[PDB]
RNA sequence: AUGUGGAACGGGGUAUUGUAAGCAGCUGCUGAGAUUAAGCCUUUGUUCCCAAGAUUUG
RNA sequence: AAUGCCGCGGAGCUAUCAUCUGCUGGAUAACGGCUGAACGCCUCUAAGCCAGAAUCCGUGCCAGAAAGCGACGAUU
RNA sequence: UGGACCCACUAAUAGGGAACGUGAGCUGGCCUACUGAUGAAG
RNA sequence: GGAAGAAUGGGCCCACUGUCCCUAUCUACUAUCUAGCGAAACCACAGCCUGGGGGGCCAGGCAAAAUCAGCGGCUUGUGGCA
C-alpha cells in the first residue's frame, strides 16, 4: 500500500512523459479510486494511477483514455522519514491497467515510492532516487 | 457545520481541565492512582524506530512530532469521601494535612497578601490538639464511603512560571478495600508523588485541557479531551542524564537551546507525548489513564527512542548543544 | 527450479536478490517467502532479511556476486552495518556512488563474467571489477540499457529477451563464455531478470511462471539434475 | 546520519531542511530555507561570506566493518580527544590570523 | 463442475443429516406462521396476502367440491390529435363470440351530440360502421378515452 | 441471470415501480403535474419491463454464433429450433409492449383529469400484465434452458483432447476416470453417462482434455461431439466381452462410426484383456494407452556447495502469527560475541557520525594518537 | 501592603540580516555590525516603587 | 520619497499544502432455534427462554439547572 | 460525485415532501426566535 | 494546478493570472467604545411553541429580573368489452 502523500496534480493539467514509447505530453482526465467528495477536483502524484490522454506523440497511441502513473512531482511532499522531497518537473509513465509499460526504459532518477509500489516499474528503472 | 455533539460552542467555564470520567474501581487490584496534572511547555520532534508488526514500515526509522509537558511532583494535602446515593455521588466529608504548601493557600485567596492568611489556621490547631476527631472522620471515610479521592496540587515553585497559585484537584484511588485506600492516603499525607508512580514510559493516557483561543459564534477556549496519544518517555530532569538516548549518547538536556518558547527551561520530571495536545504553551494540562481496555498493537508495542532533537525552536535553529556547536563554528572573538 | 510469489506478485527478482553464496530478502513482508528461501537454500547459503534504503526493491536495485556485493550509495550506513553483521566475513560489500542508482537493474554479474550498461562510470566499473573479482564488459542487451533487468545471467546458462537477434545472442553467449537462451518467463513477461533468479545450484522463479518456461530454464541452467 | 549542507556546508539533522535530486542522479541537501534559496539562485559558496567554502578558500580557515566492543569503546574517547586537540589549533590559528 | 454435479455428490456423500426433519419441522410450524402473518403485517404486502389467500381458498373449495379549442376525446378520421384519432376497433361478434380487430370504416351516429357525430368522435354507445367481409354497424361498448382501446360489441 | 416466474416477475416489476416512483399526488395540483406524475410511472414501468427483456435477450445466446460442437449439442439436448422460436416470441412481445407503452404515453400527453390519468395508468398496467401473463411458457422454457446450460460444460475443441467412445461400460469411462482427475459415476445400468464428461490432464508438458462419450439422444450427442472435435478416437472393444457387447458387434459398431472417426487417430483398446490391449478387470495398460494416444495426437563453473549437493513462517505463526510476529535481526548476525549481537550501538555522538568514523584499526590508532598528542604537547 | 517582590534599563543565552560605519592596508579589524520582545529564556548588574487609596459586605 | 524599488525576513497567523486522535456494554427487528401446551401427536409462542442487524437505549464525548445540591476554609 | 442524454471515478451516484419547496436563500426560458457575552439575588 | 469557475496579452493555439480548487495573510478605513450633540418613520394592546377552533379562545409544553453583540421570522400494484 501507500501512505498519505501530498496531492498536487489536479485535473486539467499537462504533464510530461519520460519513457521511450514516443509520448511527450500527457493530459490528465480523471483519477482512479477517488472518493465522492463535494467540489474537490481529484489530484495525482507519484505512484498514483490516473486516466490521461497523450497530447503529443505517436498518433496511434494517443486519443485513448489510458491509465497513467506519475513518477515525478514539482510539489514538496514529506516522506515518512521526515524529509521533504520535490523534483524539477512532473513526469509520468505510459502503462496498461495490468501494470505494464509499452516503453522499455525510463529517463532520469526515479522516486522509490513509485518504484516500490510497482515492482516492474523498478524493473524498468535504472536510477532510483 | 461542525459536529452537532460538541454544541454549544461556548467558552469553557473552567480555566483548567476537569476529569469527568474515571476508571472503574477494582478491589482485587492494588491501590493505585489514575490521574495526573502537569504543565505544557512546548514541543519538539524526535527520531524513533518504528517496530510495528505487519506494517510496511516494520523495523525501521520514523519521525514523530512530540510534545513536552513538565510534571513536577505534587503534594498530597488531603482526602475526600464520596457516597453512592440514589441522587449520585455525594461528598461525605474531607480531611486535610497539617502544613499546607504556601501555593495552596494562594488558591483559596484572591488577594493573598492583603488577607491575614487565616485559611485552615483553626483546622491546624484542632488537629494538633486532638487527632481523635480526625481519626473519627477517617473512620467515617473508611466505613461508609464507597469512592475515595485524594487532594493533590501542583507544586509550582520549582516550575519557571510567573503564576504562584497551586492548581488543586482530586485523583481517584482505585484498588483495594475502602480502608486500604484511606490508609494509603493517610501514609501519603504531606509527601510527594512522582510522575513515575502512575506512568511507566509506555502507557495509554488521555490528555485533557482547555484549547487555545482564536477570539470571536465563539472560536476557541473550549474544554477538550484527547484519547489515545501514547506516551514516548517520562524523563527525570533532576538527573543530568535525563534525555541521553542510548543510541546517540550525546549528553544533553530536554530543554531546547535558548529555552522553550515563552516557557523557559525545563528542569523537572517531564512527559513526552506523541502528536499534539489541547491547549497552548505554559497552560496546565490533565492526564488520566485510558478509560477503556484495548490491546491494539498501536497501544501495546514497546518504544525505545532513537534520537530526540534539542535544536533552537526559536527561529530556524540548527544546533543541538553548545558542546557540539562550538567546535563546528569558527572560534569567534568572544 | 522453484516457483513462488512474494506477497501477491510473482516478480521474485525485484523483491529478492540471489547470489552464488548469499541470498537477499525483504523485511516486513510475507514471512512465507523467507521460509521458502530458507527451506530451499538457507542451510546451504546465508539468507539476509534486510532492506536497502528502506525499500523492498533490493533485488532489482542491488548487484553483486559470490565474491562481492555492490549496493547504491543512497543506502543507510545503519543498513550497511547490519548487512555486514548478517553477511559472512568472506563476503565483500562495497558502496557504489555512481550516476546509476539501480546497480542490479543496470548490471547483471555472474561468478566470472559481468555485463554492465554502457553508461556506467569508469570508477564504478573499476570498483565493480575490484569487488566482484570478475571481468566487466560495458555493452547492451537487446538494444536496452537496462541489461541487468531485461536479461538473466547464471554460471550454467543465460536468459535474454525474446526480441534479441540470434547473431546478437550468439555474440553475447560467446562473450559471456556461457550458453544463452532468448525468451520470456512468468507467462510471457519480458523482464527475465525481474521475473527469474537462478543460483549456481538452485533456481527460484515466479509462481505464475509457465511450465514450459520453467522446463526451458531448468534445461538451460542444467538444474534438472 | 547527519548530512552536510550543500550551500551552508553545516550539519543537517533529520527532519529539517529539504532534499533536492538532479537529473544526473546528484542529490543536494539544503540545511535551511535560506540555504535552499541560495542554491536556487546559484550563489557561489566561495562568493558567500557566510559559507564554509569561502571561509576555507579565502584564508579565513563504504566498506562496512565488523563491530567490536573494544573498538567501539575506544572510538568515543578518541573522538572527544580529537575534538579537544582540533579546537586548540583553531584558537591558535585565529590568534595568528588576528596578529 | 459438470452436468448435475450436485446430484452425484448426494449420490456419493449423503444428504445433509438434519435436512429432512428440519423441512418436516418447517412444514409443520408453518401453520402457526401463516396465521401470525395476517395478524402482524400491514400495507400492500398485507393486501397482497389477502386476495391471494382467498384465491387459493375458493380454488381449494372448487377441487373438493369436484372431489384551447381542441378535441378532448378519441375521434375517427376544434383540433383532433393524431394520437387520439383511431381507425381500428377490436369489435367482438355477439353470435360468433370472436373478438376481432376491425378497421373503423365510418361512424354511423354519436349519441353524445350531432356535432360529435359530425366530428366522428368515438364515444361509448356510439354506432360505427365496420366492414364485415372477412367475417355492418356496431355500438361501442366501452370508453376508448379511458380503456385506451376501441372496445365494442357487434 | 435467473429466470423468474411470470407471476413473480410481474409482482417484482410492480413492486419496484411503486417503491422507486412517488405515489402521493394530490388532486389540487396542476393538470400537467398530474400528467407528468402518471407519465413517469408509466415510463418507469416500461423501462423496468424493457430492462428485464433486454437482460433475457442478452443472456440468451445465438445458436449460429456458437461453436459447431456446442451448437450441435445445444440443438440435440435443448431443441434449438424450439428455443429460437421462444426467444423470437419474447422479442416480439417486448417490441409489442414498447409500442403499447409509447401509445399510452402519447395518450397520457393529452391528459385531461385525474380520473382520466388514473384510468389510463390502470389500463397500461393491465395491458402489460396480460402480455406478461400470455408469455408464460417462454419463461419456463428459458428457466429449463438456463439450468441445462449451467450444467453444460465449456467445450474447448481448439486444445488437445482425447475422445473415448464405443460400447457402453467397455471400461473407457473407467480409463478416462483414471487418466483425468475428473470422476464420472458409473452404474451397472447401460448409458449411465447420459452427458459427456471432460477431464483435464497433463502429459509431456501438454494439456489433454479427456472427454467421454455415450455408449452406442445421448448417442446422438456423442456422435455430434465426435463429428466436430480435434480429438483422437479411443474405441474400446471388450476383448473378454465383459461389457455385454460381442467383439463382432463392437467391430461392426466401430466400422459404422468410422465416418465420424475419419481425419483422426483411431485407437483400438482391447478391454478386459492403434490396437492396444488394456486389461479392464486388472486395470493394466491404461497409462500406456493414454501415452500412446497422446503421442499419436502429437570459464564460469557453478560452485555447487556440498550442502546443496547433499521454517520461518512456522516460527512466526507459532509465536504470534503474521502481523503480530516481530523478527529480530540481531539473531541473524555473524557477530562473534552473542552479547554484542543483541546489544545496541552508538550511532552519532556530539554531532559526529560515530558509526561512520569508527574503524577496527582505531583500537591501536587511538593509543598511537594519544602518544603522538603527548609528544606534540611536550 | 517589603519580597530567592515588582519595574525600568543593561549583561549573558538564543535567534534574523549579511561582514557595516570607521580605521585602514580585495584584505585586516570583521562570519562583523545592527535588531533581539513589544505575545523569546535568564538575571548576585544600576536605579527608583511600595508594610497604598477608595467601595460594598453578619 | 502618502509603506520609492528589490532580496532575505524571526515571532505570530494559517495550510486534507504541515501533523496528532477519532469506544464499548446491554436490549432488539428480520431471522435461526430450545422447552412447551392449546390440540394425549405436533408446534420458535400461547406461558417462557437462547442467539442475532451499521438498528434502539446506555458507556464515553460537550454543556452544567444562572430559582438543583453537597463537602470544606475563614468569617469584620 | 467531478465535467459539456451522455463518460469516467467511486460502494452507490435511491426516490421524495416542505400544494404557488425554499422568487422577500437564488437565477434562467419594535418584538420574538437562534447564536454568543455578562448579570443582581436567596 | 491554470479558466477545472496579472500577462503584453500575443499569434483555435500560446502566454498569463485567487475566476476556481480553497482559501489564507496584511494594511487602511468603516465598524466599536468614550466626550459632545441628537433625530424621523412608526405605535389598538401586546409579544414563548405544539394541536384544536391568530397573538389574545380551549387543552397541553413550560415559566426568573436587567442587559450587550451577530442575526432569522382525497391518493398508491392489477385494462376494458362480450
Amino acid at each position: 500500500t501507500k501512505y498519505r502523500m501530498t496531492l498536487g496534480l489536479p485535473v486539467q493539467a499537462i504533464m510530461n512523459c519520460a519513457d521511450n514509447s514516443g509520448a511527450k505530453n500527457l493530459y490528465i482526465v480523471s483519477v482512479f479510486g477517488t472518493g465522492a467528495r463535494l467540489n474537490r477536483l481529484p489530484a495525482a502524484s507519484c505512484g498514483d494511477m490516473v486516466l490521461a490522454t497523450v497530447k503529443k506523440g505517436k498518433p496511434d497511441l494517443r486519443k485513448k483514455i489510458m491509465p497513467a502513473i506519475v513518477v515525478r512531482q514539482r510539489k514538496a511532499w514529506r516522506r515518512k522519514d521526515g524529509v521533504y522531497l520535490y523534483f524539477e518537473d512532473n513526469a509520468g509513465v505510459i502503462v496498461n491497467p495490468k501494470g505494464e509499460m509499452k516503453g522499455s526504459a525510463i529517463t532520469g532518477p526515479v522516486a522509490k515510492e513509485c518504484a516500490d509500489l510497482w515492482p516492474r516499474i523498478a524493473s524498468n528503472a535504472g536510477t532510483v532516487v | 457545520h461542525g459536529s452537532l455533539g460538541f454544541l454549544p460552542r461556548k467558552r469553557a467555564s473552567r480555566q483548567r481541565g476537569k476529569v469527568k470520567a474515571f476508571p472503574k474501581d477494582d478491589a482485587s487490584k492494588p491501590v493505585h492512582l489514575t490521574a495526573f496534572l502537569g504543565y505544557k511547555a512546548g514541543m519538539t520532534h524526535i527520531v524513533r524506530d518504528l517496530d510495528r508488526p505487519g506494517s510496511k514500515m516494520h523495523k525501521r526509522e520514523i519521525l514523530e512530532a512530540v510534545t513536552v509537558i513538565e510534571t513536577p511532583p505534587m503534594v498530597v494535602v488531603g482526602v475526600v469521601g464520596y457516597v453512592e446515593t440514589p441522587r449520585g455521588l455525594r461528598s461525605l466529608t474531607t480531611v486535610w494535612a497539617e502544613h499546607l504548601s504556601e501555593e495552596v493557600k494562594r488558591r483559596f485567596y484572591k488577594n493573598w497578601f492583603k488577607s491575614k492568611k487565616k485559611a485552615f489556621t483553626k483546622y491546624a490547631k484542632k488537629y494538633a490538639e486532638s487527632t481523635q476527631s480526625i481519626n473519627r472522620e477517617l473512620e467515617r471515610i473508611k466505613k461508609y464511603c464507597s469512592v475515595v479521592r485524594v487532594l493533590a496540587h501542583t507544586q509550582i515553585r520549582k516550575t519557571p512560571l510567573a503564576q504562584k497559585k497551586a492548581h488543586l484537584m482530586e485523583i481517584q484511588v482505585n484498588g483495594g478495600s475502602v480502608a486500604d485506600k484511606v490508609e494509603w492516603a493517610r501514609e501519603h499525607f504531606e509527601k510527594t508523588v512522582d510522575i513515575k508512580s502512575t506512568f511507566e514510559q509506555n502507557e495509554m493516557i488521555d490528555v485533557i485541557g482547555v484549547t487555545r483561543g482564536k477570539g470571536n459564534g465563539n472560536a476557541g477556549y473550549m474544554h477538550r479531551t484527547q484519547l489515545n496519544s501514547k506516551i514516548y518517555r517520562i524523563g527525570a530532569g533532576d538527573d543530568a542524564k535525563n534525555a541521553s538516548t542510548d543510541f546517540d549518547a550525546t549528553e544533553k538536556r530536554i530543554t531546547p537551546m535558548g529555552g522553550f518558547v515563552r516557557y523557559g527551561v525545563v528542569e523537572n520530571d517531564f512527559v513526552m507525548l506523541n502528536g499534539a495536545t489541547p491547549g497552548p504553551v505554559k497552560r496546565v494540562l490533565t492526564l488520566r489513564k485510558s478509560l477503556l481496555t484495548h490491546t491494539s498493537r498501536k497501544a501495546l508495542e514497546p518504544v525505545s527512542l532513537k534520537w530526540i532533537d534539542t535544536a533552537s525552536k526559536f527561529g530556524h535553529g540548527r544546533f543541538q548543544t553548545p558542546a557540539e556547536a562550538k567546535q563546528f563554528l569558527g572560534t569567534l572573538k568572544k | 527450479a522453484l516457483r513462488a510469489q512474494f506477497e501477491n506478485s510473482n516478480e521474485i527478482g525485484v523483491f529478492s536478490n540471489l547470489t552464488n553464496s548469499y541470498a537477499l530478502v525483504a523485511l516486513g513482508g510475507s514471512e512465507n517467502f523467507y521460509s521458502v528461501f530458507e527451506a530451499e537454500l538457507g542451510d546451504v547459503v546465508p539468507v539476509v532479511h534486510t532492506t536497502i534504503g528502506g525499500t523492498r526493491i533490493i533485488g532489482r536495485l542491488t548487484c553483486g556476486n559470490r565474491k562481492g556485493l555492490l549496493v547504491p550509495s543512497s543506502t543507510t550506513d545503519n543498513e550497511l552495518q547490519h548487512l555486514r553483521n548478517s553477511l559472512p566475513d568472506p563476503v565483500k560489500i562495497q558502496r557504489v556512488d555512481e550516476r546509476l542508482s539501480a546497480l542490479g537493474n543496470i548490471v547483471a554479474c555472474n561468478d566470472y563474467v559481468a555485463l554492465v550498461h554502457p553508461d556506467i562510470e569508469r570508477e564504478t566499473e573499476e570498483i565493480i571489477a575490484d569487488v566482484l573479482d570478475v571481468e566487466v564488459f560495458r555493452q547492451t542487451v537487446a538494444g536496452n540499457v537496462l541489461t541487468g533487468s531485461y536479461c538473466a545471467l547464471s554460471n550454467q546458462g543465460a536468459l535474454v529477451h525474446p526480441r534479441t537477434s540470434i547473431q546478437e545472442q550468439d555474440e553475447l553467449s560467446s562473450l559471456l563464455q556461457v550458453p544463452l537462451v532468448a525468451g520470456t518467463i512468468n507467462r510471457g513477461s519480458d523482464v527475465i531478470g525481474a521475473g527469474l533468479v537462478v543460483n549456481d545450484w538452485c533456481a527460484f522463479a515466479g509462481l505464475d511462471t509457465t511450465a514450459t518456461e520453467l522446463a526451458v530454464c531448468e534445461s538451460i541452467f542444467k538444474l534438472q539434475d | 546520519r547527519v548530512h552536510t549542507c550543500y550551500f551552508c556546508s553545516g550539519p543537517v539533522y533529520p527532519g529539517h531542511g529539504i532534499m533536492f535530486v538532479r537529473n544526473d542522479s546528484k542529490v543536494f541537501r539544503f540545511c535551511r530555507s535560506k540555504c535552499h534559496k541560495n542554491f536556487k539562485m546559484k550563489r557561489n559558496p566561495r562568493k558567500v561570506a557566510w559559507t564554509k567554502a569561502y571561509r576555507k578558500a579565502h584564508g579565513k580557515e563504504n566498506v562496512p566493518v565488523r563491530y567490536d566492543r573494544n573498538v567501539i569503546a575506544t572510538t568515543l574517547n578518541a573522538m572527544k580527544r580529537v575534538s579537544q586537540v582540533h579546537a586548540k589549533r583553531e584558537r591558535l590559528f585565529y590568534k595568528k590570523r588576528l596578529a | 463442475p459438470q452436468n448435475e454435479y450436485i446430484e452425484e455428490s448426494i449420490r456419493k456423500h449423503g444428504r445433509r443429516f438434519d435436512h429432512e426433519e428440519r423441512k418436516r419441522k418447517k412444514a409443520a410450524r408453518e401453520a402457526h406462521d401463516a396465521s401470525l402473518y395476517a395478524q402482524k403485517t400491514r400495507g400492500i404486502k398485507a393486501k397482497l396476502y389477502q386476495e391471494k389467500r382467498r384465491k387459493e381458498k375458493i380454488q381449494m373449495k372448487k377441487t373438493i367440491k369436484q372431489h384551447k379549442r381542441m378535441i378532448t376525446k378519441a375521434t375517427f378520421v376544434f383540433i383532433r390529435p393524431m394520437a387520439l384519432r383511431q381507425k381500428k376497433a377490436n369489435v367482438t361478434h355477439k353470435e360468433l363470440g370472436v373478438t376481432m380487430q376491425l378497421p373503423i370504416i365510418g361512424v354511423k351516429k354519436n349519441p353524445q351530440s350531432p356535432t360529435y357525430t359530425q366530428l366522428g368522435v368515438l364515444t361509448k354507445g356510439t354506432v360505427i360502421e365496420v366492414n364485415v367481409s372477412e367475417l355492418k354497424y356496431a355500438q361501442i361498448t366501452n370508453n376508448p378515452e379511458l380503456d385506451g382501446c376501441v372496445n365494442a360489441l357487434l | 441471470t435467473p429466470i423468474p416466474d411470470v407471476n413473480t416477475f410481474l409482482d417484482v416489476v410492480l413492486s419496484r415501480t411503486q417503491r422507486k416512483t412517488p405515489t402521493v399526488i394530490r388532486s389540487g395540483f396542476k393538470i400537467s403535474r398530474i400528467r407528468g406524475f402518471y407519465g413517469r410511472k408509466v415510463k418507469f414501468t416500461q423501462d423496468t419491463i424493457t430492462e428485464k427483456l433486454d437482460s433475457i435477450l442478452q443472456e440468451f445466446p445465438k445458436l449460429n454464433d456458437i461453436h459447431p460442437f456446442h451448437a450441435d449439442l445445444l440443438n440435440i439436448l435443448y431443441d434449438r429450433d424450439h428455443l429460437k422460436i421462444a426467444l423470437s416470441q419474447l422479442s416480439t412481445a417486448k417490441h409489442l409492449v414498447e409500442n403499447v407503452a409509447r401509445d399510452y404515453i402519447r395518450l397520457l400527453k393529452y391528459g385531461d383529469s385525474l380520473y382520466r390519468c388514473k384510468q389510463l395508468k390502470r389500463a397500461a398496467l393491465g395491458r402489460m400484465a396480460t402480455i406478461i401473463k400470455r408469455q408464460k411458457s417462454s419463461l419456463e422454457f428459458l428457466e429449463q434452458v438456463r439450468q441445462h446450460l449451467s450444467r453444460l460444460p465449456a467445450i474447448d475443441p481448439n486444445t488437445r483432447t482425447l475422445l473415448v467412445c464405443g460400447y457402453p461400460n467397455v471400461g473407457k469411462s473407467s480409463f478416462m476416470n483414471k487418466v483425468t482427475r475428473a470422476q464420472v459415476d458409473v452404474q451397472p445400468y447401460a448409458f449411465t453417462t447420459k452427458s459427456l464428461f471432460v477431464g483435464h490432464f497433463d502429459y509431456k508438458y501438454l494439456r489433454w482434455q479427456v472427454i467421454d462419450t455415450p455408449g452406442i439422444t445421448i448417442e446422438m450427442q456423442s456422435i455430434t461431439a465426435m463429428a466436430h472435435l480435434r480429438s483422437a478416437v479411443l474405441y474400446f472393444m471388450d476383448l473378454s466381452e465383459m461389457c455385454g457387447y460381442s467383439v463382432a458387434a463392437q467391430v461392426k459398431l466401430y466400422h459404422s462410426i468410422k465416418p465420424l472417426f475419419a481425419n483422426k487417430v483411431t485407437i483400438l483398446v482391447l478391454n478386459k484383456i492403434k490396437v492396444v490391449q488394456t486389461s479392464c478387470v486388472q486395470d493394466i495398460g491404461v497409462m500406456d494407452v493414454r501415452t500412446t494416444a497422446c503421442e499419436a495426437l502429437l570459464a564460469r563453473p557453478a560452485c555447487i556447495p556440498d550442502s546443496v549437493k547433499t521454517l520461518a513462517r512456522d516460527i512466526e505463526a507459532a509465536n504470534g502469527g503474521a502481523g503480530v510476529y516481530n523478527v529480530e535481526l540481531r539473531d541473524k548476525y555473524i557477530l562473534q560475541d552473542p552479547s554484542w549481537k543483541y546489544d545496541r550501538m552508538p550511532e552519532l555522538l556530539d554531532g559526529k557520525n560515530v558509526a561512520d568514523f569508527v574503524d577496527p584499526e582505531i583500537e591501536a590508532k587511538l593509543l598511537a594518537l594519544d602518544e603522538e598528542e603527548e609528544r606534540l604537547e611536550r
